[PDB]
């Protein structure tokens, strides 16, 4: 299947090379995938998700997203023009307030609901996590998305913000996750970008265009704009059979573009998602 | 604690 004029970093994802706008995918789609967002909320009744998102899970009064961070990277995994996987099922898990931030007991609360509530949910090509969040160092974060990980979920989580290792950050520094780095259009590392050994592989980043709440869309830029990139190639690539959620991170490191990223710094992978999509 | 910017 061939999108045209899709956002730029739909088509980086089907590409070798940058400066094209078609995105290239297999129509499966992540059909039978699921893959749940924790973050501020999913507004399900965005056009966009053509009811295949649903709120499962709030830790807050409502299960709105009043805030859009969860809705715009929802709408990066699986909106039907704005996503990577865009037949998934996208189930919302809302562990940050409407201001975008979260106690990490929460957040803790979220990892662990999504490891049992995946057994109440029918995802026959698997499950996959996206966690476009993160703070300062934490063994208990960590652990809590090491434990989602070995429960058999592909977990994939931004590696934040500051131009700096990602060893200091959680959940980022948990190597058992798949940690996502940011490029912009012209490959290069994303200003912002957190980097080090423990990033697993780099997304589309800066100025990602997607769904907004309010039945809009937008473009914004972070680390938490790539995570759902690679965690809707995750689950598309599951779908396809070519990997499981135990393998998913290596595969899509296996399989990236290789070398084509500026400004990565020595002992940091130079690994760009890609699909390796041939018609 | 929280994440990375209610963007
Ligand atoms: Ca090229
Ligand atoms: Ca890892």
């Amino acid at each position: 299947a061939a999108q045209t004029n899709a956002p730029w970093g739909l088509a980086r994802i089907s590409s070798t090379s940058p400066g094209t706008s078609t995105y290239y995918y297999d129509e499966s789609a992540g059909q039978g995938s699921c893959v749940y967002v924790i973050d501020t909320g999913i507004e399900a009744s965005h056009p966009e998700f053509e009811g295949r998102a649903q709120m499962v899970k709030t830790y807050y009064y409502s299960s709105r997203d009043g805030n859009g961070h969860g809705t715009h990277c929802a709408g990066t995994v699986g909106s039907r023009t704005y996503g990577v996987a865009k037949k998934t099922q996208l189930f919302g898990v809302k562990v940050l307030d409407d201001n975008g931030s979260g106690q990490y007991s929460t957040i803790i609360a979220g990892m662990d609901f999504v490891a049992s509530d995946k057994n109440n949910r029918n995802c026959p090509k698997g499950v996959v996590a996206s966690l476009s969040l993160g703070g300062g160092y934490s063994s208990s974060v960590n652990s809590a998305a090491a434990r989602l990980q070995s429960s058999g979920v592909m977990v994939a989580v931004a590696a934040g913000n500051n131009n700096a290792d990602a060893r200091n950050y959680s959940p980022a520094s948990e190597p058992s996750v798949c940690t996502v780095g940011a490029s912009d259009r012209y490959d290069r590392r994303s200003s912002f970008s957190n980097y080090g050994s423990v990033l697993d592989i780099f997304g589309p980043g800066t100025d990602i265009l997607s769904t907004w709440i309010g039945g809009s869309t937008r473009s914004i830029s972070g680390t938490s704009m790539a995570t759902p990139h690679v965690a809707g190639l995750a689950a598309y690539l599951m779908t396809l059979g070519k990997t499981t959620a135990a393998s998913a991170c290596r595969y899509i490191a296996d399989t990236a573009n290789k070398g084509d990223l500026s400004n990565i710094p020595f002992g940091t992978v130079n690994l760009l998602a890609y699909n390796n999509y041939q018609a | 604690p929280a994440p990375f910017a209610s963007a």
